[PDB]
């Protein structure tokens, strides 16, 4: 109290209480998994339908910044596209500079001082989103990062954000992800999505898939119906 | 309490409480409906008269041939977004010869949306959008919310006393696909007396429509226009 | 400390009102024009539940109570109380009453037995804008 | 709770601080001003200065142009301000376009200045009033902090208000102003109704047709009180 | 009236600028320094006493100089001292390019004043935390002045800033004569900062600094050990 | 609810039990008070 | 809540603009009526000084030879906006060689008057009353603080606001002429107004189809008057 | 021409010496000539 | 510790205390509850009386999710009106 | 409180940081000007007197802005001198665009003008200085101006700001004649008003310096009193008062 | 007293600036604690490596950033500002490099950072950053150099120094350390940065719990050693 009001005040025991406030933000969101797998990243999406009314792939949670990269935003909505927005500008800006495509070290690097930036001062406030960036390239491998309110951002090899992290995450560790291609991983992370989910809670939902990796020849793409189907019945198929 | 003041404070709850005060800002304007077929897109807007004798208050706004949209939230702001939204459409025009589809127009509308939701000194768009637009990928009806969060929506409804005619959208969604023009505005004016009070009918003086179909740019029909998708209408049960 | 007493009746009233022991078919009126110093625990809507909020009258609203505080009083009948209620804008009641007695008064100084228009209207300038403002007329020449 | 600041509106809707800046002009002396067929008058209460203070820097009459006047009632130094801009201003009209500036125009630039400092906050409002005369036709305008002009046959702004208004409307005949020196005669009432010191304390401005400024020396405004006082002897 | 004392651009009605005043109290709680004005030439001497071993002495020097023949000590703040030292040689260098010859040392305290000053005319800035003593030599003739965040500068023959000033100040106009050498106040400056130091003199923990007719010079260590033994 | 308590049981609504008279001061609270007492038909305390 | 135009409230309402519509409620009183036959448009003066020049009391204004308005609040707000009509009208003209219709005129008022909160000031405490005819007819429109405007047949605005447009109501219907549509305006501003109708505290004006001309009435307001 | 630049060029240095303390390098005299004649075309 | 409301417990609490009431089957409590932020379980039960008090008004015979909003509105006291600005 | 920012007038009409400024001037030391025939003066305080403190300006209170120009400060150091700085800058200015030395009350108004800004616009504090102005042209001779922080000036013959300058102006009132007072006898007043007016006694020379401004073929010569007149001035009015005292 | 708190331009009574120093109380909300070591030959800093979660890619979680090729920094306080305060010394050491033609030497890297955080504390447009870096960097003629930037803007040169939660103690430890002469080198530098750190922490330190940058005379060049040298120096300091 007092020390509260701006992100650029400092309480005198050291934080900053606006920052703490959009990550406790981003904390309410639905729970988004993002996974590396051998040859590739795959992110699985929870998105919660909060009217029937909305169509099939409405607020899509899933953004190709690139060709060749993915984001899985949780937070809020309009600050994720935002932020999509940024890191596709920012992906563009680095191809017409340098003429090929952005690392995705460097792009979330980028990103992450945007969304750093907007915690220092009082005209502006923090970011309400913490997203996930996905690629996959023949030269640097698969890599996946994750960028939070206060725009502290490392490479994971699997995580989650939103609601469910830490149950995310009890899942996550159990899975050799080192080893199998992002084919079985897709299922793996359909299972992990449909755990965590909270049908009493959250009601319906609608689990959306992406991918990118050598089976997507590097492009990040969202992982095609069969496949989709395919993983929601093996995380049915677990219900014991 | 104290973080009620700007949009650029955090709540220690993680809600930013301006942005929501924009959203109950929305339910201050009247009853606004939108909904789409296989091969129309429809909404049906609910016009307001401030005296007995004033003309009803504009509620569906053109923007371009093939896009038009309802307005439910601030007069200023509504006509801010319209203007902006009608020059995106131009600029698309002018530079790729080739109708802006709506998707984009409606990103583009978020985009600028969440501007004021972050930057201090300019409030949020205080007014929920109801975007009917028909391009090469079917009509569509998007409906954008002052926290610069737009849904693509199948069938929506905005503005005061609309969770009825959401609930019968719901109810009646499964048959809206397979509709023809004069189904689809007889559902889409139900939905919207749906809202109304008992007392309250819809008459030619207050029902606004605007179709844009497969060979038909985004027509609005207000007054004696309305009334030949008003005949016929089922009296509601009393 | 504070009152500790006062509070402790207070506490035992909230008590009585909702809680163990139904307090029954006891209806409960209460009237303040100060609540916002009231205890929440009072004001929650299970002692008190309905909160009807008197505002200062409408046109309509103010030419009614016009109409019942002159309607004994020996005045003319070609007041426009529409007037009237249109020049005291935020007015309480008790102002209206407090005007129709200054317009009677004005009608006894000068001993006249009927209260015409213009007693009111002076009673208006003496009550409500005698005291509304330091708006003055220069002041007053902002607007048009 | 509405009042410190320019751009909000009271709940009654009351632009507090456009009020308060006329205080400031209800804080300066009185300044009378009357037209006539021929002349336009202007008297000031021309307060008693300090006895080592030199009086000439002291100006409430001030010629905004060759066929205009002003006689301001406020703060000392917005006036001045007020009266700079306003002289640039018609200077800039006659450059522009080759006839002289109206006494209209002039009183509409001024007040479209005024107000243009009462819309905006962290600006200050003018806190003085004027009253501007010339010809064009003689005309007579007065302005307000708050950004609004009027015309009027005969006003009095500053200390006396009121009561010399009051004493103005049932003065201002058609034949107070038949004659110059009646119409003169009549300012000078007008404004011993308020200054009571006499002639030491009264600075009257006359602006013929076609004519330039005449600032009265205090000897012209004594024999015009003498004259005012042998014509009040008629009561014994 | 404390109501007054956080903006910078608000008269209290006792009609002080009291943001200013704190300015001045932060200068005072700031490390003793010394400046006195001998017949051939100043001396500016200050403490640079760091909080532990750790800590390089020779790494940032607290007398600083500006042109070849002006210098500038400080109390109060530190790293506002870096500024003022940056934008008083970025002045020393254009009024040379602008009139060839070094900048006097009366217009650098002039110059060096008002850009303190511009620090104190607006809200959301902070006035500089910092009291400048400058040292000069022009036209055969020493020159010692002081700068203050408020934008005020004298002409100090003999004085102390910081910790203790009131202490130097008395132990001054006792131990300072206008017709003293360099050598002497040397001598006298070191005194000085005695009555305020606290622990032994290592040649490391005193900086000293000589605006003499060859220009301004920073004692070397060796020097202050000397004058030190010289003076203990 | 006391003259014709009929009206509520069929709804199964329980009426309200207090009502809470905010305003301005001289809008009316008093006065509906007296009221109320003037044709009340049942107990009025009037609690000082 | 109340101390922006850019702070919402719980409820959704800027308590800033309604604050302007209070202004605009100490205004004076201004009746306008449209009938087939044109438009008919009533103002009380409300004189404060004999030595006032009543002409310099602007209440109707000429935006064009065929377009008047009326103000109601802040003079300094109105005259601004006043002028940015002109402005306008003159600007479409000399653009387009056309008449601006007064649905235009009040669009482009309207549209200034929406910025009082836009850029990264307060809205202007005036009610507009724009009268006249354009190539679909006779039209008379209002325009509030917020830039929200409207056609209305018969709209009254100012003090009085309410009684007067419950009167309109009453008595206004779709037929009337120019004549009974002055003598319905005169007779409300009468039954409104606490001084004694007469030629000096009100002021008229109207606007015809083939008679643009003659946007005002001097000295046969007594005409009308006396014959009431 | 050259005077002013060879003045001007020589003012920055002195105050980069201050800056360091050390003594000033051959190449940094001839990088700021390079980049202060480069940034004017060929005009000083 | 006994927390305000949840949004779920807000739309339990409007279910429980709207048991005894006829209330229409198309009422959407998730959309009262969140309608009703930082409304206590008493305030909530407030809401349903007041909703059943106004379909008396209304002189209806069951509930209606509009009248659960009327009731929202009078138990903070407020007053909704047609505000000009809005349309 | 209305108080808190410049541009905000009181319910009364009243810029009270304006106000506060004006009584703030109290705290400057005390600096007085006097008008004579072929003469003006201005005298002030040296107020801060140590003896450490080196006197190398000679004239920390008079500055001369024009060459037929001089004024006196006295309020905030800073404000002061960017005032001065300007001052100089606006002679400057006009004398380049003319040919011609300002006629002093222009360049009065000039600076008053911008003191109006400080106290019209917001986020600058008004300049808490008000200044004394000496001078001579083509128009009115000598003349004497009075500012104040407001930017609100006047011509006067005999006036004081700073420390008991009520007292000061009210000596001069009672102690001046109007068109027969010479150079001679304003400075005997103006040193006699000093030892009044200061609490300090016998008026020592080193804590008063004087700035005359005279008229001498066509030179308008501006003279700071060094200290070795002041004392022959101060031994002058210590034996006036001596003589005086022989009524007792 | 402390109700001057709330801008980081408002001077206290007492003339301190308490935004700042709620900063530097911000430098210890990291967690971590970085010590670095000024060598007769070399520069080594060693910091802790807290990954507290088996799925995060331990490449990324470095806290240690190469600034220049000659030039190493490790960083302390919140990431995302040291993160910021990085690329800003990286910026700045390319500008100084491209308009001087030689490299920046550490004391202006630090001298410029200290000038930017104290222009973010004099003008109220910035919130400072709450991250301390320590720079290491061998600058000809003067051999290894660290230094210290704060969030006030105060560089300075140390002979050893550190900084986060365990700053007092590793800085009594270490001046425990400099004042008995001792041959400093290389291999001696490591050992007492890494014996500063584990008698701070009492931990055992597994050679993935920490990270050391070193750079040295004889090859100028900012290394991170890697986890077989890291246990090479552990297993030697433990005999
Ligand atoms: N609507 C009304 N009609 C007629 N008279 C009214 C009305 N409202 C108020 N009054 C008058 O107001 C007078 C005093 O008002 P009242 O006693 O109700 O005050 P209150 O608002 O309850 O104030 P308090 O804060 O002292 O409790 C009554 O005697 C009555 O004549
Ligand atoms: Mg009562």
């Amino acid at each position: 109290t007092g020390y509260d009001l701006s992100a650029s005040t400092f309480s005198p025991d050291g934080r900053v209480f606006q920052v703490e406030y959009a990550m406790k933000a981003v904390e309410n969101s639905s729970t988004a998994i993002g996974i590396r797998c051998k040859d590739g990243v795959v992110f699985g999406v929870e998105k919660l339908v909060l009217s029937k009314l909305y169509e099939e792939g409405s607020n899509k949670r899933l953004f190709n910044v690139d060709r060749h990269v993915g984001m899985a935003v949780a937070g809020l909505l309009a600050d994720a596209r935002s932020l999509a927005d940024i890191a596709r500008e920012e992906a563009s800006n680095f191809r017409s500079n340098f003429g090929y495509n952005i690392p995705l070290k460097h792009l979330a690097d980028r990103v992450a001082m945007y969304v750093h930036a907007y915690t220092l001062y009082s005209a502006v406030r923090p970011f309400g989103c913490s997203f996930m960036l996905g690629s996959y390239s023949v030269n640097d491998g698969a890599q996946l990062y994750m960028i939070d309110p206060s725009g502290v951002s490392y490479g994971y090899w699997g995580c989650a954000i939103g609601k469910a992290r830490q149950a995310a995450k009890t899942e996550i560790e159990k899975l050799q992800m080192k080893e199998m291609t992002c084919r079985d991983i897709v299922k793996e992370v359909a299972k992990i999505i449909y755990i965590v989910h909270d049908e009493v809670k959250d009601k319906a939902f609608e689990l959306e898939l992406s991918w990118v990796g050598e089976l997507t020849n590097g492009r990040h793409e969202i992982v095609p119906k069969d496949i989709r189907e395919e993983a929601e019945k093996y995380a049915k198929e677990s219900l014991k | 309490n104290q973080y009620d003041n700007d949009v650029t404070v955090w709540s220690p709850q993680g809600r930013i409480h301006q942005i929501e005060y924009a959203m109950e800002a929305v339910k201050q304007g009247s009853a606004t409906v939108g909904l789409k077929s296989k091969t129309h897109a429809v909404l049906v807007a609910l016009k307001r008269a401030q005296s007995e004798l004033a003309a009803h208050q504009k509620k569906i706004l053109h923007v371009d041939n093939h896009i038009g949209i309802s307005i439910a939230g601030l007069t200023a702001d509504a006509r801010l977004l319209c203007n902006f939204m009608r020059q995106e459409c131009l600029d698309s025009r002018f530079v790729f010869d080739r109708p802006l589809p709506v998707s984009r127009l409606v990103s583009l509308i978020g985009s600028k949306t969440q501007i004021p939701t972050q930057r201090y000194g300019r409030r949020p768009y205080g007014v929920g959008l109801l975007i009917a637009g028909y391009d090469d990928m079917g009509p569509h009806i998007f409906q954008t919310c002052p926290s610069a969060n737009y849904f693509d929506c199948r069938a929506m409804s905005i503005g005061a006393r609309s969770q009825s005619a959401r609930t019968y959208l719901e109810r009646h969604m499964s048959e809206f696909m397979e509709c023809n023009l004069n189904e689809l505005v007889k559902h889409g004016l139900r939905a919207l007396r749906e809202t109304l009070p008992a007392e309250q009918d819809l008459t030619t003086k207050n029902v606004s429509i605007g179709i844009v179909g497969k060979d038909l740019e985004f027509t609005i029909y207000d007054d004696d226009d309305v009334s030949p998708f008003l005949e016929g209408l089922e009296e509601r049960p009393q | 400390g504070g009152d500790n007493e006062v509070q402790r009746t207070m506490l035992e009233l909230i008590n009585q009102l909702d809680g163990f022991d139904p307090r029954g078919n006891i209806k409960v009126l209460m009237a303040t024009n100060r609540p916002d110093t009231l205890d929440p625990a009072l004001m929650r809507p299970g002692r008190l539940d309905r909160k009807i909020e008197f505002s200062l009258p409408d046109l309509e609203g103010r030419t009614h109570i016009f109409k019942i505080h002159a309607r004994s009083m020996s005045v003319e009948r070609d007041i426009r109380f529409e007037l009237l209620a249109r020049l005291c804008p935020n007015s309480t009641g008790a102002e209206i009453r407090s005007v129709c007695t200054e317009a009677g008064m004005f009608a006894i100084r000068a001993r006249r037995k009927i209260a015409t228009e213009k007693d009111f209207l002076e009673a208006v300038n003496k009550v409500i804008k005698s005291y509304a403002k330091f708006s003055a007329t220069p002041r007053y020449m902002t607007y048009n | 709770s509405y009042d410190r600041a320019i751009t909000v509106f009271s709940p009654d809707g009351h632009l507090f601080q456009v009020e308060y800046a006329q205080e400031a002009v209800k804080k300066g002396s009185t300044a009378v001003g009357v037209r006539g067929r021929d002349i336009v008058v202007l008297g000031v209460e021309k307060k008693s200065v300090a006895k080592l203070q030199d009086e000439r820097t002291v100006r409430k009459i001030c010629a905004l142009d060759d066929n205009v006047c002003m006689a301001f009632a406020g703060l000392t130094a917005d006036a001045r301000i007020v009266i700079n801009r306003a002289r640039v201003e018609c200077q800039s009209h006659r450059l522009t376009v080759e006839d002289p500036v109206t006494v209209e125009y002039i009183t509409r630039y001024i007040a479209s200045l005024k107000q243009r400092y009462t819309q905006s906050n962290g600006r200050r409002p003018f806190g003085i009033s004027a009253l501007i005369v010339g010809f064009d036709t003689p005309r007579l305008y007065q302005t307000d902090p708050s950004g609004t002009y009027h015309a009027w046959k005969a006003n009095a702004i500053g200390r006396g208000a009121k009561s010399v208004r009051e004493f103005l409307e049932k003065n201002y005949t058609d034949e107070a102003i038949e004659t110059d020196d009646l119409t003169i005669k009549l300012v000078i009432k007008a404004l011993l109704e308020v200054v009571q010191s006499g002639g030491k304390n009264i600075e009257l401005a006359v602006m013929r047709r076609d004519q330039s400024l005449k600032i009265l020396n205090p000897e012209e405004i004594e024999k015009y009180v003498a004259e005012i006082e042998k014509e009040k002897e008629e009561n014994e | 009236e404390r109501g007054y004392s956080f903006s910078l651009t608000t008269f209290s009605p006792s009609g002080k600028l009291v943001q200013i005043e704190y300015a001045l109290a932060a200068v005072a709680g700031g490390a003793p320094s010394v400046g006195i004005k001998a017949a051939n030439g100043v001396v500016l001497a200050t403490e640079k006493k760091q909080k532990s071993i750790l800590y390089d002495e020779r790494s940032v020097h607290k007398v600083e100089p500006i042109t070849k023949h002006i210098g500038l000590v400080y109390s109060g703040m530190g790293p506002d001292y870096r500024v003022l030292v940056h934008r008083a040689r970025k002045l020393a260098q254009q009024y040379y390019l602008v009139y060839q010859e070094p900048i006097p040392t009366a217009q650098l305290v002039q110059r060096v004043a008002s850009v303190m000053q511009e620090y104190t005319q607006s809200g959301g800035v902070r006035p500089f935390g910092v009291s400048l003593l400058i040292c000069g030599w022009n036209e055969g003739r020493p020159y010692l002045f002081q700068s203050d965040p408020s934008g005020a500068y004298f002409a100090w023959k003999a004085t102390a800033m910081g910790k203790n000033y009131v202490n130097g100040k008395t132990f001054l106009e006792k131990r300072y004569n206008e017709d003293l050498e360099l050598e002497d106040a040397i001598h006298t400056a070191i005194l000085t900062l005695k009555e305020s130091f606290e622990g032994q003199m290592t040649e490391d923990n005193i900086e000293v600094g000589i605006c003499n007719e060859a220009g301004f010079r920073r004692l070397t260590p060796t020097e202050v050990k000397d004058y030190l033994a010289a003076i203990a | 609810p006391l003259l014709h308590p009929e009206r509520f049981v069929n709804l199964g609504i329980e009426p309200p039990k207090g009502v809470l008279l905010f305003g301005p001061p001289g809008t009316g609270k008093t006065l509906c008070a007296r009221a109320v007492a003037n044709r009340t038909d049942a107990c009025f305390i009037r609690v000082i | 809540y109340d101390r922006g135009v850019n702070t919402f409230s719980p409820e959704g309402r800027l308590f800033q603009v309604e604050y302007a519509i209070e202004a605009i409620k100490l205004g004076s009183t201004a009746i306008g009526i449209q009938t087939s036959e044109g438009v008919c448009l009533a103002v009380e003066k409300r004189i404060t000084s004999p030595l006032m020049e009543p002409s310099s009391i602007e209440k109707i204004v000429e935006i064009d030879a065929h377009i008047g308005c009326a103000m109601s609040g802040l003079i300094a707000d109105a005259k601004t906006l006043i002028d940015k009509a002109r402005v306008e009208t003159q600007n479409h003209w000399f653009t387009y060689n056309e008449t601006m219709t007064v649905e235009s005129v009040t669009q482009a008022v309207s549209n200034l008057a929406l910025q009082f909160g836009e850029e990264d000031s307060r809205p202007f405490g005036v009610a507009l009353l724009f009268g006249g005819v354009d190539e679909k007819g006779p039209q008379l429109f209002h325009m509030d603080p917020s830039g929200t405007f409207v056609q209305c047949d018969a709209r009254a605005i100012g003090s009085a606001s309410e009684g007067a447009q419950s009167s309109l109501q009453e008595v206004y219907h779709k037929s009337m002429t120019l004549k009974e549509a002055i003598k319905s305006s005169l007779i409300i501003l009468k039954q409104v107004m606490e001084e004694k109708l007469n030629a000096t505290n009100i002021e008229l004006a109207t606007v015809q189809p083939g008679q643009n001309f003659h946007m005002f009435t001097k000295e046969e307001l007594e005409e009308v008057i006396k014959d009431i | 021409d050259t005077d002013m630049t060879t003045q001007l060029i020589s003012s920055n240095l002195e105050l980069h010496s201050l800056s360091t303390g050390r003594l000033p390098r051959v190449v940094t005299a001839n990088r700021m000539l390079k980049q202060m004649l480069f940034r004017y075309q060929g005009y000083i | 510790e006994f927390p305000m409301p949840n949004e779920e417990a807000r739309a339990r609490i409007m279910q429980i205390h709207s048991r005894k009431m006829n209330v229409s089957p198309d009422v959407n409590y998730e959309e009262l509850a969140r309608c009703t932020d930082d409304f206590n379980g008493a305030q909530c039960k407030a809401v349903c009386v007041e909703a059943g008090m106004i379909a008396l008004r209304r002189g209806a015979t069951e509930l209606t999710h509009e009248d659960y909003m009327e009731g929202i509105l009078e138990v903070q006291a407020k007053k909704k009106a047609n505000l000009q600005y809005y349309a | 409180r209305y108080d808190s920012r410049t541009t905000i007038f009181s319910p009364e009409g009243r810029l009270y940081q304006v106000e506060y400024a004006m009584e703030a001037i109290g705290h400057a030391g005390t600096c007085l000007g006097i008008l004579a025939n072929d003469g003006v003066l201005l005298a002030a305080e040296r107020r801060n007197i140590h003896k450490l403190l080196d006197e190398v300006f000679f004239s920390e209170k008079i500055y001369k802005l024009n060459e037929d120009m001089a004024c006196s400060v006295a309020g905030i150091t800073s404000d002061a001198n960017v005032l001065t700085n300007e001052l100089r800058l606006i002679a400057q200015r006009y004398l380049l665009q003319y040919q011609e030395p300002i006629p002093c009350e222009q360049l009065v108004t000039a600076l008053c003008d911008i003191k109006q800004a400080y106290t019209q616009f917001g986020g600058k504090r008004p300049f808490g200085v008000s200044l004394l102005y000496i001078g001579w042209d083509k128009h009115y001779g000598f003349q004497l101006y009075q500012s104040d922080p407001s930017g609100n000036y006047g011509g006067w013959k005999a006036t004081c700001i700073g420390n008991n300058s009520a007292a000061a102006v009210s000596m001069l009132k009672q102690d001046y004649k109007e068109g027969e007072m010479t150079l001679k006898s304003a400075l005997a007043l103006a040193i006699k008003v000093l030892n009044k007016t200061m609490d300090v006694s016998k008026l020592s020379a080193e804590k008063v310096e004087i700035a005359t401004l005279t008229r001498e073929n066509g030179k308008t010569v501006i003279r700071v009193l060094k200290q070795k007149e002041v004392e022959q001035l101060i031994k002058k009015h210590e034996e006036e008062e001596a003589k005086a005292e022989r009524e007792k | 007293s402390a109700g001057f708190d709330r801008h980081i331009t408002i001077f206290s009574p007492e003339g301190r600036l308490y935004q700042v120093e709620y900063a530097f109380k911000a430098i210890n909300q990291g967690g971590l604690t970085s010590v670095a070591v000024r060598g007769k030959d070399c520069a080594v800093i060693v910091t802790q490596k807290k990954v507290p979660d088996k799925l995060l890619d331990s490449s990324t979680v470095t806290h240690l950033f190469k600034i220049t090729e000659n030039i190493g920094c490790v960083m302390t306080g919140m990431t995302a500002d040291s993160r910021s305060q990085v690329q800003r010394a990286r910026y700045e050491a390319a500008n100084w490099k491209y308009k001087y033609g030689y490299e920046i030497p550490v004391d202006m890297l630090c001298k410029r950072i200290a000038d930017i955080s104290q222009v973010y504390t004099q003008n109220a447009e910035m919130r400072p950053l709450g991250c301390c870096m320590i720079l290491i960097g061998i600058d000809e003629e003067q051999g290894p150099q660290v230094y210290k930037c704060d969030p006030a803007g105060y560089y300075c040169g140390f002979k050893a120094t550190a900084a986060g939660v365990k700053q007092t103690e590793s800085t009594s430890f270490l001046e425990k350390k400099v004042k008995k002469k001792f041959d400093w080198t290389f291999e001696q530098t490591v050992e007492t940065a890494i014996t500063c750190l584990s008698t701070v922490l009492s931990i055992d330190f597994k050679p993935s719990e920490i990270e050391v940058g070193v750079v040295t005379v004889e090859n100028p060049k900012f290394r991170i050693l890697t986890e077989a040298e890291i246990d090479a120096h552990l297993v030697a300091l433990a005999e």
